[PDB]
């Protein structure tokens, strides 16, 4: 039950086939689109559409986006990635082929909450 | 890539 506002923006086809060209054109990346969940408490991330290599790690990821975004070092901050945390060793490479919709694109939410939509 | 944001390189 994940509702990513992105999908709402763009028509299936044109994602699709933006998901399809960009890992063809750089196969070693994933393409990746980073929201806040619903009831979030934290800002939204300057941005959304990001480009990621394969082998990065999820913590890795992790670190980055939370880096980035405008919280003080206290704040709590999580993934989901189909309503479930991902695993902070498993590969960006893995996560994206386990979990991307037919658009190419994998989804990632993040939120203050331990559970997606608190 | 143009509208993409490249992250953890």
């Amino acid at each position: 039950s994940m509702k990513f506002q992105y999908k709402e923006d763009h028509p299936f086809e044109y994602r699709k086939k933006e998901g399809e060209k960009i890992r063809k054109k750089y196969p070693d990346r994933v393409p990746v689109i980073v929201e806040k969940a619903p009831k979030a408490r934290v800002p939204d991330l300057d941005k959304r559409k990001y480009l990621v290599p394969s082998d990065l790690t999820v913590g890795q990821f992790y670190f980055l986006i939370r880096k980035r975004i405008h919280l003080r070092p206290e704040d709590a901050l999580f993934f989901f990635v189909n309503n479930t945390i991902p695993p902070t060793s498993a590969t960006m490479g893995q996560l994206y082929e386990d979990n991307h919709e037919e658009d190419y694109f994998l989804y990632v939410a993040y939120s203050d909450e331990s559970v997606y939509g608190k | 890539a143009n509208s993409f944001t490249l992250i953890g390189e």
